[PDB]
């Protein structure tokens, strides 16, 4: 009966450092809840980033990426662009079932460059 | 105790678990034998995802 | 390149049943799962269930006796059976790799109260 906790939105900016939080209500997260973290943007398209608390998805670009941050997993956008402006959903397994994060929407206020 | 034999033989032959989940389903077992069922489904559950882990590695 | 592609009648209004068919190129199904989401209109997303490379299948439990999840190794073709449909099922359902990395397209289902 795991319940999966994200912030509900946050703001960044071009070229900042921005990073999201999946909290697990029956403790810390660790490496056995395989951690992953799915972009969606308009249109309802996903897209795949982080797997397994850490591992870049093929393609995803190297300004995303995944670790563990005291109890809690983290995705951190080092250097964030205008396109990553989306929701980002984190999903937790627990034994036999993943439980997804009910989705974080980022801001990405003002015109940047980027990769 | 043979349901712990199978337990231990089919956990130490997944062959992606890390060695810390292992030792950790070793001493459930250990501790509950009566969960071996449940334990070794959570095992193969575990060796499924690091599998997926090894793919995304490559 | 991993690719995903949902076919199949999605509803079929004569039962009352969802089926979807992901056929996956780029990884073999011998070797890796494919998960199955999806996501109502005012919901988030919910985990429906996985097929293993090596066929064990694992399954949201609150749904678990009306779901069907089969695959044809051969065909790379993983089959998605979804019964006795409720309004409430009405969504877009998706097909995913493993780890969530790769998501098929989707496939919208409305079921009528």
């Amino acid at each position: 009966d795991a319940v999966v906790t994200q912030e509900s939105a946050l703001t960044t900016s071009p070229g900042e450092t921005v990073t999201l939080t999946c909290r697990s209500s029956t403790g810390a997260v660790t490496t056995s809840n395989y951690a992953s973290w799915v972009q969606e943007k308009p249109d309802h398209l996903f897209t795949g980033l982080i797997g397994g608390t850490n591992n870049r998805a093929p393609g995803v670009p190297a300004r995303f990426s995944g670790s563990l941050i005291g109890d809690k997993a983290a995705l951190t956008i080092t250097g964030a662009q205008t396109e990553d402006e989306a929701i980002y959903f984190c999903a937790l397994w627990y034994s036999n079932h993943w439980v997804f994060g009910g989705g974080t929407k980022l801001t990405v206020l003002g015109g940047g460059g980027g990769s | 105790m043979k349901e712990q034999q199978n337990a231990f033989y089919e956990i130490l032959h997944l062959p992606n678990l890390n060695e810390e989940q292992r030792n950790a389903f070793i001493q459930s077992l250990k501790d509950d034998p009566s969960q071996s069922a449940n334990l070794l489904a959570e095992a193969k559950a575990l060796n499924h995802l690091q599998n997926e882990v090894a793919r995304l590695k490559k | 390149d991993v690719q995903l592609q949902q076919s199949g009648p999605g509803l079929v209004a004569p039962s009352q049943s969802l089926s979807i068919t992901c056929t996956v190129s780029g990884f073999s199904l011998t070797d890796y799962g494919v998960n199955w989401v999806r996501q109502s209109p005012g919901k988030g997303l919910e985990w429906l269930g996985v097929i293993w490379g090596d066929g064990i299948t694992d399954y949201n439990s609150a749904l678990k006796s009306r779901l069907s999840v089969t695959k044809d190794n051969s065909k790379s073709q993983v089959f998605l059976k979804m019964n006795s449909l409720q309004s409430g099922d009405s969504a877009r359902y998706y097909c995913v790799t493993g780890l969530f990395d790769y998501w098929g397209q989707g496939t919208t289902l409305t079921v009528s109260s």
